[PDB]
């Protein structure tokens, strides 16, 4: 496949070759094509020109001269009589109704996770007693989401309103929100397998150094994936693909989330542990739930559809993994909200101690 | 693979080929009025 700059180059380059060049009737046959012969008197016969991206090659445009080597003009005044007509008889309604309709799922999606996450950031930082470690990341986490989803907003009013700085802009920051969001997932499934598996904790150092790994290390693999794409390729805008470049950013991402699922799967040993140390129905009922809770933290979703690569559009696996992840990606930041902040125990008490005070003292 | 970033290289190789089938489109017009 050939792109748009490269139609205009090869056009460019085939109109090139017509100037470097019954009675044969002489060129009479466009100004786009370089076939510039109307053939002896005869039918043209020159097959459907191969330069062109798809074209059909194999047919022919059956170009015709006649009488003696004179065209046969003025059917209704027209001029030029041309053939190709069952040439051009080639190629996407569909395409366009399913990435219509994914955009739609995932925007909805999206815009109630942001207004769940919102108030819940809202909700953490304005309890005092709230103020912890474990509440610091689970704000950072829940922000990540946050500049996750506005970023993609921004980035499809960009597309959807030529390589301007403007669309190189909103790509890169949503490429960095994004893989700052997944390494925050990584954090926070790093922090719980510390506190479990560890002994002795030092806030003061682990928690900037969360951050640092959180923020920094996404920005350091946009910055060398920008860096690259400046000095390669620098064509339009980075919305398309020139190659395996892609995978310095997805590959860290994809790292991420078997190193993430492998410590969901030990965080389950323990727990299946501890309940068979205490005594079951009730204690699978538990680990179930448990599981169940902790899975949209860890990203364990992602892992369904982690090791595919690009698959065709017109395909049934991409149509599943596009709803699937569309799906799952746009209400994890929701459902993420709804369990740790507006289910937790201890929002939930310190709400109902605050409005109990607010309508006594009213 | 990662979705988002597939879902936005699949965007624009649509967008751009229907840039190209719209220009050879124009084109047909303008070679069928020559």
């Amino acid at each position: 496949v050939m792109t748009k700059e490269e139609q205009i180059f090869l056009l460019h380059r085939a109109q090139a070759q017509c100037e470097k060049r019954g009675r044969p009737c002489l060129p009479e046959w466009d100004h786009i094509l370089c076939w510039p012969l109307g053939a002896p008197g005869e039918v043209v016969a020159v097959p459907c020109p191969d330069y062109i991206y798809d074209f059909n090659h194999k047919g022919h445009a059956y170009r015709r001269c006649d009488r003696n080597g004179s065209w046969e003009l003025v059917p209704g005044h027209n001029r030029t009589w041309a053939n190709y007509s069952e040439c051009v008889k080639f190629l996407e309604t569909r395409e366009r109704e399913v990435f219509d309709r994914l955009a739609m799922i995932y925007t909805v999606g999206y815009s109630v996770s942001l207004a769940s996450l919102t108030v819940a950031v809202l909700i953490l930082a304005y309890f005092r007693r709230l103020h912890c470690t474990r509440n610091y990341i689970h704000m950072h986490l829940f922000l990540s989401f946050m500049l996750r989803a506005v970023s993609i907003f921004v980035k499809d009013a960009v597309l959807y309103s030529a390589g301007y700085a403007g669309c190189r802009v909103a790509v890169t920051f949503f490429l960095y929100f994004l893989a700052t969001n997944y390494y925050w997932i990584l954090v926070e499934g790093l922090y719980l397998h510390s506190l479990i598996f560890m002994a002795f904790f030092s806030e003061k150092k682990y928690l900037w150094g969360f951050t640092v790994f959180g923020w920094g290390l996404p920005a350091v693999f946009v910055a060398v994936w920008v860096s690259v794409r400046a000095t390669l390729a620098n064509t339009g805008c980075w919305d398309l693909s020139s190659g395996n470049k892609k995978w310095i950013i997805q590959v860290p991402i994809l790292a991420s989330i078997v190193l993430n699922f492998i410590l969901f799967i030990n965080i389950v040993r323990v727990l299946a542990t501890k309940l068979r140390e205490t005594n079951t129905r009730q204690q699978y009922r538990k680990l179930l739930k448990s599981t169940l809770v902790l899975m949209p933290l860890f990203g364990v979703h992602y892992i369904v559809f982690m090791a595919t690569p690009y698959t065709e559009v017109s395909g049934t696996l991409w149509q599943v993994q596009m709803h699937y992840e569309m799906l799952f990606n746009s209400f994890q930041g929701f459902f993420v909200a709804i369990i740790y902040c507006f289910c937790n125990g201890e929002v939930q008490a310190e709400i109902k101690k605050s409005w109990s005070r607010w309508t006594l003292a009213l | 693979s990662v979705s988002e970033i597939q879902l936005m290289h699949n965007l624009g190789k649509h967008l751009n080929s229907m840039e190209r089938v719209e220009w050879l489109r124009k084109k047909l017009q303008d070679v069928h009025n020559f």
